[PDB]
């Protein structure tokens, strides 16, 4: 098999030679392939360095109070920095805004039982509970805060109360003149009148019957902030610590706003630990048996309702 | 007979080593298109970017410990303001691993950020501080996220501070490095690193370098001391032999580097936590590493940093 | 809550 | 001149060609090796997409493919001329 | 003894006969003067016919209030009959009326303790003390009357306080918006903010130290009135009784400008009786343990204040 | 005719007189009459006038020296001639 | 012998009977120039006149009742306003004698007060209603006056008024008169008075006339119904006889003379209490008299009249 | 003044 082995082999590599010119049209294709599929990952990388999107903002107007904040333009109900007068470091707080120009700056708000009010004098004193920009969040201010706004320039400030059972039916209760002392008054709590509201002066104390004192023994005006680790009640037995809240008990209450969430209104006796009434109870308005679904307790210069010219 | 000169077996030799040859250039061509896709995709998924609804805890304070201090036990983000000056800014607390009162400095657990970032980003902070849970008005889970240089600084500057690094590997094994004493100079003094009493589980490649590492190398990969270096901003331990040995760099981490590394908290995400010179970049330690102690090559599944004041 |  | 004489007339072509090959395996040598860091980057790249954009697209890498390619490569580059 | 017994006789009656003509000269004239003395004293009758001057006159000028009145063209302070809008019935009240213009109508005075404040519930309401011209006599004005102008029309009253130690230093304090509610209201007391005055908002409440506390509960915007036979007072036992006035405590007082008058100004606890200070207070000012010598309440339309134009 | 003739011529004249005394006592007895009347009115007067002026003359009245007038003046009329 | 004619002892008879005659009309004529004197004095006396500064108590009302009730609690003058269309008028108070609220209408005291006064006088008023204390701020004193019968009137018709009269002799004894039911008609019924239901230790003057007269005599002394006499206005019981007979006269009081009176409050006043026919200006009861009780010639140290609203 |  002379020139005849070799004649199939002397031409048998331009058979396979369609394989080197063929193997470098993928090798110049693929490389370049790779050379934009770098730039185009390059594009994506760029699309994301940015983090997600946190639907909270917070306005940067700053003011004494939400109805200051009001004046300097304010127009949407939202979280806010505000620092008082007497106050050394700012804070976040919740500003409700109407188109009337009325700026309330809110500083108790409860609606689904999301949070537990049985806190302690520091978590009461400092705030707790969570802030959001469309008030759909519970929540507890705290009493130093309150005490700073509430006595900033020492100039009215009224005090409202918006209850909502468990059928949309709402009511206010005002009061006039309203204020929170210092921790050294265990932010001792005074009102100069229960103002309008068709809910009732329940912090006038109520009647319960039980007993012909009850009325008295359930007024919260002139009452010391209590906490169960921090009595200061007027009953010999702490109702802070049954009750478990805090609140400005009087040998207990009539109005709880921060207390037992219980859900559809209707609590009973066995419900409770000690026996005793703790839920979110307004008694002039329902009974010491029903618990509110819906509570916000907000304040604003009194002269912002007693207007005129 | 004289040279035989049998390359007709080459007629045998080549067209078997060109079967391959081709096979792979070929599956080359093919790998290319899946990932010209699965870019594609993934642009189209930027279109709308993701989002979260953080709401804001009432309590705050200069940092997570005065937070913890002032009733605040839940670990969840919080708003905070060291420095009276400072406009408060958003940060993640533990309250509940050394008994609390942590400020998360950096965090890593899933690789949904990119670290490889310029000085800038460094400075402000980037990434996300903490993630809507199931579904709750709160953001309890921490994100990947960098507070930034300058926070940091700061606060390491109020007063004693201590560091906690925790890290954990792929297989669930978790070891912490700890050190009493932590500083972080201004962008001045190139937020030049200090630390000191380290106690941990983990090894001290901070303050020793490499243990594995002899000598020579092993000293130059101490970050005690070092400056901080973004890939477009160096000022690690190097030859300036132009852009060419940097030890941050392109989509690498900032960090403190010496003549590099012993720890890259801010290395790349590799997942599995396996990787090899040939995955890498550049062929070096990409990696969220610490030599001490799983070595170079195994990027860590989890990576926090995290602060508190001493208070001794 | 008015308690004896 | 034309008998066995252009046994060389054929020679000098078999070098020419076969230094070609060597040059194509080291050119895929390092076209593998720059896929397979590549694959990374991009799987890397796309999980950081995770905390920016709505959605993220679920990958895996398989560095088998890769690997057992890069070994086939070396099987055959280790062969002289 | 003929014609000389009879001699003596016949020319005796001649010598007695000087005392018929000369006693008929004394009945002429006598009789005459008296004709003219009744005449006299006719006209003392006449001189003595008026009854005593009594120097207190009042004024025929009427208004809604001392300003209108002072608008009207009054130039002197002295007593007046006004009747506010939704007054029935008029009454009697003393302007200050300065060259300015400005028409004062005051509803408090104190000056030399010779009033009792120590009056119960009706006479706080209808007033008591003495109204002169020369505002040298002390008095209260009344609840209702004082709530009767400063709620007619609604228009802005400015209350001024004016103190006085015992060393004729004075001081005012005003407040804006000042009024005072109806009976059925207990004649609650509300104003809007303290305005200037160098005496000190003690309305504002003032923190005495006993307790953290006192600075409310010595506020006293807001509050209702006050007496020993009507409670209304914040404080749990009744500081109008023990403190002897009528005011409008919460749990008692900052300022109390009807409580006892202290000659000299400085008094004690073993002076009084509870022991707590009921002097005439303004401790924004004074200690509460110094009643103020003078005192005085006068209320006028806000805008006589805020300067701006007038009309 | 001028003895005792002359007893008359002195009579008519102690008659024309002692009815001159006869109507001054009676004279008299009114004068008198109208000051104890006029001292009264006058007492009163003043004491009227008290009310009106700034001062008023402390006085009193005696009709005692006015009452035992009376009666000397009485006790004389009731003699005849 | 025959009519021996001894009226030689009117030598002796005339000279005694004229040494009298001669030292009355004599004291008389020292009598006078006294009398001149004291007039001439008390002339000067009132070139000055009287004055008072009776301060205004805030308390007011349609009268004295209606001030009591409004707290007024102090005997003195007050302002009061009974008809809302009167001028307002000061008139005293008595807050103090059977429980307070009389409105005093007229009274005697001191013989401070000329009553002898015409028609107008007694229509409008006269008199000084009250004095300043030692030296108050305020006139509590009553002094001697006639509240006018016009103001009168217009009040006892106002609703049912009880008068209250009371008087005092020399001697401190007090005595009073009430009734129930008192009136005065306007002018134009020439303020012809009326009282009912007396109650009381003086003796009913008014209805009853006088105790001591008989038929004819004492129902001329009664006054109910009579009509209101000033001596310039005549409207008494009496026989027109031209100036002649009329029981209001010179100085005399006004008053609801019948043919004439059993009550006299008006009268004159006599110091001491005691008069005679001689004493009397026109020989008559001049004085300020109350039959029922002393009977004629007796004017009372104190005589006052003060009404109140009845309120059954 | 303001009372314990
Ligand atoms: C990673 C490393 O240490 N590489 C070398 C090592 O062989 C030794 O330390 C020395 C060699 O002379 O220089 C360095
Ligand atoms: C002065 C006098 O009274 N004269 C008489 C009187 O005595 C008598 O009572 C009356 C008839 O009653 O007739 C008259
Ligand atoms: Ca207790
Ligand atoms: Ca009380």
């Amino acid at each position: 098999k002379m020139l005849e082995e070799i004649m199939k082999y002397e031409a048998s590599i331009l058979t396979h030679d369609s394989s080197i010119r063929y193997l470098q049209e993928i090798y110049n294709s693929n490389n370049q392939k790779i050379v934009n599929l770098k730039e185009k990952v390059a594009q994506l990388e760029a699309q994301c360095q940015e983090p997600c999107k946190d639907t909270v903002q917070i306005h940067d107007i700053t003011g004494k109070d939400c109805q200051d904040i009001a004046n300097k333009g304010a127009k949407q109900s939202g979280l806010y920095f505000i620092k008082p007068l007497k106050a050394n470091q700012q804070f976040l707080v919740y500003c409700e805004i109407d188109g009337s120009g009325n700026g309330w700056t809110v500083f108790q708000k409860r609606l689904d039982g999301s949070v537990d009010f049985k806190k302690n004098w520091i978590q009461y004193k400092e705030g707790f509970g969570h802030l959001s920009p469309t008030g759909t969040t519970e929540f507890w201010l705290g009493n130093e805060k309150i005490h700073l706004i509430s006595t900033q320039s020492a100039i009215p400030y009224a005090l409202r109360v918006e209850l909502e059972d468990w059928n949309g039916r709402t009511s206010t209760a005002d009061y006039a003149m309203f204020k929170v002392g210092p921790e050294a008054d265990k932010y001792r709590l005074t009102y100069a009148y229960f103002a309008g509201g068709d809910a009732g002066d329940a912090f006038d104390g109520f009647d319960f019957g039980d007993d012909p004192s009850d009325k008295f023994f359930t007024s919260h005006n002139g009452m010391q902030f209590s906490t169960w680790d921090n009595d200061n009640d007027k009953f010999e037995g702490n109702c802070a610590e049954q009750d478990g809240s805090g609140w400005w008990m009087n040998k207990c209450h009539a109005g709880h706003l921060n207390g037992v969430y219980y859900q559809g209104g209707t609590y009973s006796k066995a419900s409770t630990p000690n026996g005793y009434d703790n839920g979110i109870i307004w008694a002039t308005w329902k009974t010491r048996w029903y618990s509110m679904k819906k509570t916000t307790m907000k304040i604003i210069p009194f002269n912002r309702l007693t207007i005129g010219e | 007979k004289h040279q035989l000169y049998i390359d007709e077996t080459v007629n045998s030799n080549i067209p078997t080593n060109l079967r391959v040859l081709r096979s792979i250039l070929e599956n080359l061509r093919s790998k290319i298109q899946k990932l010209e896709s699965d870019v594609s995709a993934q642009m189209e998924y930027c279109r709308t970017p993701c989002t979260v609804s953080c709401n804001i805890p009432v309590v705050s304070g200069k940092e997570c410990e005065e937070i913890i201090r002032k009733g605040g036990e839940t670990s969840e983000m919080y708003l905070i303001q060291p420095d009276s000056s400072v406009k408060p800014y958003r940060v993640y607390c533990d309250m509940n691993t050394e008994n609390g009162g942590w400020t998360v400095i950096q965090n890593r657990q899933d690789g949904s950020v990119d670290f490889g970032r310029k000085w800038d980003p460094y400075k402000q902070g980037f990434g996300n501080v903490a993630t809507n849970t199931d579904g709750k008005n709160y953001c309890g889970l921490p994100g990947e996220y960098w507070l930034g240089n300058d926070k940091i600084s700061q606060l390491t500057r109020m007063g004693p501070t201590e560091l906690l690094i925790e890290m954990e590997d792929w297989k669930g094994d978790k070891v912490k490095a700890h050190y009493g004493g932590f500083t972080v100079q201004n962008e001045a003094n190139k937020y030049q690193i200090s630390v000191n009493k380290y106690r941990g589980t983990a090894g001290n490649a901070l303050m020793d370098g490499a243990s594995q590492l002899m000598g020579e190398n092993r000293t130059m990969t101490i970050h005690n001391g070092m400056f901080f270096s973004t890939y477009d901003r160096d000022n690690d331990g190097w030859l300036t032999s132009d852009p060419r040995k940097q030890c941050s760099k392109e989509d690498g981490g900032g960090w403190w580097y010496n003549r590099c590394h012993a720890a890259n908290p801010n290395g790349r995400y590799y997942w599995g936590g396996q990787y090899t010179w040939d995955m890498a970049k550049h062929g070096t330690d990409d990696g969220v590493v610490w030599m001490n102690w799983k070595g170079s090559w195994y990027s860590m599944r989890k990576m926090s940093m995290k602060i508190r004041p001493f208070f001794p | 809550g008015p308690r004896p | 001149e034309d008998l066995r004489s252009r046994i060389e007339v054929l020679k000098r072509k078999v070098i020419e060609k076969v230094q070609h090959i060597q040059l194509l395996q080291k050119n895929v040598r390092a076209q593998l090796v720059d896929m397979k860091r590549l694959e990374v980057d991009i799987d890397i790249k796309i999980r950081s997409c995770r905390g920016s954009c709505s959605r993220a697209l679920a990958r895996e890498v398989d560095l088998k493919d890769y690997e057992d390619q890069q070994k086939q490569l070396e099987q055959v580059i280790a062969k002289d001329l």
